[PDB]
Formats: C-alpha cells, sequence, structure tokens
C-alpha cells in the first residue's frame, strides 16, 4: 500500500508502555514487524497472516503486537529498556513475496531524560594555508555535547541544501567513552573552490536537527529544556 | 530456505573497479532471493530479485546477479564502483513460505581514485572569537588511514570521502581536536601512519 507508520521520530524514557501504528491502504493479509540494528540487518519481531493469526519472529521477546482491522498492525513495548532503541521497520506483502516497507521509525530509549542535551555546533573557517596550496577551501562543522545520539546535520550556502562537496561523519563519537551516558559529537566537512570562499557575498550555514524532549515532558532543571530543535553555526565568505 | 549469509559488515572497492558483493543461502528446494539497498539514513529499496525466472536477473544501474543453486550463491555485481553505490547492502531469502529473512548487511565503501595526492594538516579556527580550532588532515591516497587517538582528551575522526561536484573532485580528510591547551595540529595525528611528504604549514 501506501504502507505509512508513526510515529516517524521518538525518544522515551526506560519503562513506559511504547506504541508504533503500520497501517496500509492495499488490504494486503500479511503484515510485519522489524527492528534495524547495526551489524545484524533486519530481524523479524512479529507477523501476521490476516485478522486471526499473529506469530512470533526471531526477537519477540520485549513486544506484543495486535491486528486490529486488514489495514492496521500495532507493535507495543510494554516496557520499554534501552536495548531497544532501534530503527523500527512495518512491511506489507502480497501472495509473492512482493514487499511493501513503510519508512521507518527511528526510537531511542534512554534510561535517565536529565542528561538530555543539545548540541553546541560551531563552524571552523578554511585554512590561509589550504588555500595558497590547493585553490580549495574546507569549512568544518563541530556538534558537540549533545545527548541521546539522535541528530541529522545539513549544510545551506546562500539559503539553499548542499550536499556537492560534503561529508559528515557516519557516527558520532563518545565524549566520555567509559559512560554509559556519554554526550556526542559530530563532525562534518563541506569544500568549495577558494575562489567561492572568497567572496563576501556568501554565506555558509551548518544546521543540526537535535531530537530530544517535548513540550509534555517534565523538566526541573535551571539550564535550557533540551526539547527537540535546530542548533546552527555561521560564517561569511571573506577575501581578507 | 532455513538461512542467509554476507560476510564482511564493511568492505571496499576500487573507484572504478568490479563491484561484487557475496551473498549464500541453505535451502535444499532453491528459494526466492532478493537484494536490497539503503543510503544513509533512508529507506529500503528492492535492486533486484530471483522468483525461479531466469537465473541472471538484472536490476537497476547496471546491477546484476546469477542465481547458482549448485554452489548455493546469488552475488550481486556492477560493472564499475562509482561513489554513489556507498551504501548498505542486504542479501535476503524466502522462508517457511511467509516471510522474507534479511542477511546481516554489508556497507560498501567505495575508495576514490586520486591520482595527485597531495596530504596536508591544517588547522582551521572558529570563526566566532574564541580561539577555538580544529585540524584537518585532508587530500591523502587510499593507501593511508587514520588511526584512533591514544589519548581521552583528543578526538579524531574515521577518515570521509567528499565529492565536489563543481570540480569533479573527490578527497579524504579528517578532523582531530581537543581542549587541552599543549594541543598541536603538528601532533594531532602520531599515532596514525601518515605519508612522508605531508605538508605541515606554518
Amino acid at each position: 500500500a501506501d504502507v505509512t507508520q508513526t510515529p516517524r521520530n521518538r525518544i522515551t524514557k526506560t519503562g513506559k508502555r511504547i506504541m508504533l501504528e503500520c497501517s496500509q491502504t492495499k488490504g494486503h493479509d500479511r503484515m510485519y514487524w522489524y527492528r534495524q540494528d547495526p551489524g545484524l540487518g533486519l530481524r523479524l519481531i512479529y507477523y501476521s497472516f490476516d485478522v486471526k493469526d499473529i506469530n512470533k519472529g526471531e526477537i519477540s521477546d520485549g513486544y506484543s503486537v495486535s491486528r486490529q482491522a486488514q489495514a492496521k498492525f500495532s507493535l507495543s513495548l510494554e516496557s520499554a529498556i534501552p536495548n531497544q532503541t532501534a530503527l523500527y521497520f512495518c512491511a506489507t506483502s502480497d501472495e509473492s513475496y512482493g514487499y511493501t516497507f513503510g519508512s521507518g521509525t527511528r526510537l531511542t530509549v534512554v534510561e535517565d531524560l536529565n542528561k538530555v542535551s543539545p548540541p553546541e555546533v560551531a563552524v571552523f573557517e578554511p585554512s590561509e594555508a589550504e588555500i595558497s596550496h590547493t585553490q580549495k577551501a574546507t569549512l568544518v562543522c563541530l556538534a558537540t555535547g549533545f545527548y541521546p545520539d539522535h541528530v541529522e546535520l545539513s549544510w545551506w550556502v546562500n539559503g539553499k541544501e548542499v550536499h556537492s562537496g560534503v561529508c559528515t561523519d557516519p557516527q558520532p563519537l563518545k565524549e566520555q567513552p567509559a559512560l554509559n551516558d556519554s554526550r556526542y559529537s559530530l563532525s562534518s566537512r563541506l569544500r568549495v573552490s577558494a575562489t567561492f570562499w572568497q567572496n563576501p557575498r556568501n554565506h555558509f550555514r551548518c544546521q543540526v536537527q537535535f531530537y530530544g524532549l517535548s513540550e509534555n515532558d517534565e523538566w526541573t532543571q535551571d539550564r535550557a529544556k533540551p526539547v527537540t530543535q535546530i542548533v546552527s553555526a555561521e560564517a561569511w565568505g571573506r577575501a581578507d | 530456505a532455513q538461512s542467509v549469509t554476507q560476510l564482511g559488515s564493511h568492505v571496499s572497492v576500487s573507484e572504478g573497479a568490479l563491484v561484487l558483493l557475496r551473498c549464500n543461502y541453505s535451502s535444499s528446494v532453491p528459494p526466492y532471493l532478493f537484494w536490497y539497498v539503503q543510503y544513509p539514513n533512508q529507506g529500503l529499496q528492492l535492486l533486484l530479485k530471483y522468483t525461479s525466472a531466469a537465473t541472471l536477473v538484472k536490476g537497476i544501474n547496471g546491477f546484476e546477479a546469477e542465481f547458482k543453486k549448485s554452489e548455493t550463491s546469488f552475488h550481486l555485481t556492477k560493472p564499475s564502483a562509482h561513489m554513489s553505490d556507498a551504501a548498505e547492502y542486504f542479501c535476503a531469502v524466502s522462508e517457511q513460505d511467509d516471510k522474507i529473512i534479511f542477511g546481516k548487511g554489508t556497507r560498501l565503501h567505495i575508495l576514490p581514485n586520486i591520482q595527485n595526492p597531495d596530504p596536508a594538516v591544517y588547522q582551521l579556527r572558529d570563526s566566532k572569537s574564541s580561539d577555538k580550532s580544529v585540524c584537518l588532515f585532508t587530500d591523502f591516497d587510499s593507501q593511508t588511514n587514520v588511526s584512533q587517538s591514544k589519548d581521552s582528551d583528543v578526538y579524531i575522526t574515521d577518515k570521509c570521502v567528499l565529492d565536489m561536484r563543481s570540480m569533479d573532485f573527490k578527497s579524504n580528510s579528517a578532523v582531530a581536536w581537543s581542549n587541552k591547551s599543549d594541543f598541536a595540529c603538528a601532533n594531532a595525528f602520531n599515532n596514525s601512519i601518515i605519508p612522508e611528504d605531508t605538508f605541515f604549514p606554518s
């Protein structure tokens, strides 16, 4: 069908019941929930062949499901724990293995919401030595001090999102690798011709979408409530 | 079909060389077989599948795979590796007449053909008026790899390849930074084997 899943992104505390919903329009008998984790592929949690039928997959522990209509297949984490943090995919199939996957649900289960923290973001300007040596200019963005590890970084030149000349680290690193709740950091590069960097009309912005607390959540600390938000940093081109 | 095996969670290919991602299965009756691709960070897209018709199945973008029951294989190939082929690929098989079971997946890393390497370590300053800085190791070829820091207050990223379309120009780089006031870019990458002709400006 158009297979659709809700929610798209969610952060939760441990101990809560969490509900993910898959919906379809084509009325295929067969629906499935899978989770994806790095190094393990897509593992089946549960599946259903019609409204009368539920069957366990390889990793059914900690989960329940309901098939309340031809069109709908719900997944619940009964009591969320951190090792249920994962990308979750629902799918439908016809009678000949024609699968349709939903676009995904990224779920992060954290022990203590007190540790949530938005990134600080900074842009570092191209070296004169690089410009002189290569006639190219590399900007570096650095996002630091964030938790959990649930961000999206993009670059914006004169207000349009750019993909050429970009490389972002595939995973953030731990600022304190000996701690279970270490904050994270992430870097990205955008490289342009020296020519383009040297033009003071050009505007360069690194944007980081952070996923955190919602308006709903209680917050007892003096520091800013660490809600879902965008944090950017910027630099202007420079002739001197 | 009771299993599907991909080996090597991460694999490399030279830019312009034959792509070959291996998949084998265990199932006495020939199964249906599937290859899916996933871009960061995006959903799954079907490349091709064997469904008991052609044994040589062609997919989008030059991809093909040959089903070979005599060696229980369904290897994915493409004649020439492009930088845009960087992604995660999953082999998958029919099971118990009711589902698809997925292999563990392999991430394909494309090594750029770097004809004129120009290794260098540059210092970059914060655009705002701290003088925080970071160090950028860049423009080294495929024989160089970056090591992890051996000091808990120095941070070093993995190497990353960017492709500047404006100049059809690809390059490697890693970033290092620290809050320690004795930290200098001259020493940032001392735990990596760097090229003998790395440029270190003043």
